[PDB]
């Protein structure tokens, strides 16, 4: 359950992310691949090297999915339904891995938004990413 | 755990710039705020009703200083974390019965605090090295469960 | 997402549990306390010894909560709302522990219902208990 | 890991009654059915489209026999699980990159299979002893991550 204060906090922090959203998604992916190398096996056809155009393009897709979730925070199962089908059915992503990407997204936000990443906003963003992760794993 | 010389370099250079009187309290406070069930273990700390009360709590800052000192001790003994954390493992496992998943959580909160404090300096390779460290500390703290 | 087949499977298996529900809840609790001793710290005022009347009485409460969840499987957040408030706010139960009790409930069902505990029903019961656990942890 | 003599007794007496040609396939099949993302690692096994296809799959039964033999080997070396599972750890960690959380899952599925097969014989104290074993096996299999 995202509280009213949580939704306000998530809107504010992601709103300050602005047009960097694509770049931050790519950085979170690189953080995950380097910190948690098991996650790399899901992208054998990617070049995962730094500066990879495939990682940059994918990070924009990830950021756009989160932006969609923020914009439809009261209706996330519906908004992310096609994405949950993809991850669970076709890609068969291990649910553990959503915790890893969520952590790397928080680290990325912390490293870029020193003013916004207060303890209260940190708590709200963690609950938001946990809620997104719950939706994306709901379809095994 | 085994860090490469480049990983050791990245970790050591950043840790020498950490404010050891504050970062521990910041990580512990955020743990209590973000993962509220951990407040079960700190009933004697007083007002934890709000995030500002947690981060401003003097007992939280004081205890976080001890937690950070333990991480510093781990950084100095990266290939004997088990012996380093033996008495701490018996405390947390045999007497407090903290679930070891929370050791991983606190480690990840520390990583978030370091990213917040150091910004772009906390590069993805520097993070990857710190994830190895906090994973090794968590595993050593949990050895009395193992 | 519990599928239609999952709801049918859970109804059938729990329906065969019958009036043993109270006893099975108490056995699952004992299984958890012995297998995962960290869980005992939540019950310092309980006598956790075998045959304890407090564990027997509590196991009936647990079974009745699951029976309520089965009977309202399409509306579990509402049915379990007061229970989720209790576990998250007052008791501050570590979310890890719901996985432990869910596992011990499956073990208890497996040990008592050899005919019902097929792989398909095992999968459905695991999803059901994960759904109950998600509701009970939704309120931190 | 350390079992008491009574724990060792409970585990050994039950394991001597296990059908070693079937229980491994039963646990592996149930892992693939209950935790469907694990099917990612078994693409070469053929039809896994339904529970009946999984449990009736001959490659699942055959491979489950090897998995059960590894558990049997662990039961015989309860205080050198790390050395026992060293080559298995390198396979699962360095080459397959299976997340170690799935080692815990398979261990818990095995416990469910034993409860199903032995019924009331699989008492809470007998289970508690088996949880120590499967936790020790999972930890040893994950050492190459540690
Ligand atoms: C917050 C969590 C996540 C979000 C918002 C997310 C979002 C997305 C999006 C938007 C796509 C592209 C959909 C399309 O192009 O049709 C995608 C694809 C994909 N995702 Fe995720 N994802 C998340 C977590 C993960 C995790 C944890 C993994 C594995 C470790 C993963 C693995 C993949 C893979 C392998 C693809 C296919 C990439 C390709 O073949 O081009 N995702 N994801
Ligand atoms: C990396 C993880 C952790 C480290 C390095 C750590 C470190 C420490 C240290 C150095 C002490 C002081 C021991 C002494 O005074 O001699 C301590 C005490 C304590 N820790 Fe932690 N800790 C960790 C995780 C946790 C977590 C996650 C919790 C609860 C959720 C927790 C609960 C406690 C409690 C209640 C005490 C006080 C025990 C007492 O005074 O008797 N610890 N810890
Ligand atoms: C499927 C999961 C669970 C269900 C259905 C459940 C259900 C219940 C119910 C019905 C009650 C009594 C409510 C009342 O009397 O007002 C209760 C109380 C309680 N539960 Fe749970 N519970 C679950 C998981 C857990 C877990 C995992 C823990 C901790 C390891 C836990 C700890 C407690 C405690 C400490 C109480 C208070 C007991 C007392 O003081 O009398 N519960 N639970
Ligand atoms: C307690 C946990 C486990 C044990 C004891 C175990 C045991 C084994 C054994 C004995 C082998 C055969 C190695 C050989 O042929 O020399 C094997 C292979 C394999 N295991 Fe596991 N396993 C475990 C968990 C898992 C899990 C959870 C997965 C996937 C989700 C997995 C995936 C595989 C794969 C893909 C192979 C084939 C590797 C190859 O042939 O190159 N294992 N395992
Ligand atoms: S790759
Ligand atoms: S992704
Ligand atoms: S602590
Ligand atoms: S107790
Ligand atoms: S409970
Ligand atoms: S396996």
């Amino acid at each position: 359950v995202l509280s009213p204060a949580d939704k306000t906090n998530v809107k504010a922090a992601w709103g300050k992310v602005g047009a960097h959203a694509g770049e931050y998604g790519a950085e979170a992916l690189e953080r995950m691949f380097l910190s948690f190398p098991t996650t790399k096996t899901y992208f054998p056809h990617f070049d995962l090297s730094h500066g990879s155009a495939q990682v940059k393009g994918h990070g924009k897709k990830v950021a756009d999915a989160l932006t969609n979730a923020v914009a439809h925070v009261d209706d996330m199962p519906n908004a992310l339904s096609a994405l949950s089908d993809l991850h669970a059915h076709k890609l068969r992503v291990d649910p553990v891995n959503f915790k890893l990407l969520s952590h790397c997204l928080l680290v990325t936000l912390a490293a870029h938004l020193p003013a916004e990443f207060t303890p209260a906003v940190h708590a709200s963003l963690d609950k938001f990413l946990a809620s997104v992760s719950t939706v994306l794993t709901s379809k095994y | 755990v085994h860090l490469t010389p480049e990983e050791k370099s990245a970790v050591t250079a950043l840790w020498g710039k950490v404010n050891v009187d504050e970062v521990g309290g910041e990580a512990l406070g955020r743990l209590l705020v973000v993962y509220p069930w951990t407040q079960r273990f700190f009933e004697s700390f007083g007002d934890l009703s709000t995030p500002d009360a947690v981060m401003g709590n003097p007992k939280v800052k004081a205890h976080g200083k001890k937690v950070l000192g333990a991480f510093s001790d781990g950084l100095a003994h990266l290939d004997n974390l088990k012996g380093t954390f033996a008495t701490l493992s018996e405390l947390h496992c045999d007497k407090l019965h903290v679930d070891p998943e929370n050791f991983r959580l606190l480690g990840n909160v520390l990583v978030c605090v370091l990213a917040h404090h150091f910004g772009k300096e906390f590069t993805p390779p520097v993070q990857a090295a710190y994830q190895k460290v906090v994973a090794g500390v968590a595993n050593a703290l949990a050895h009395k469960y193992h």
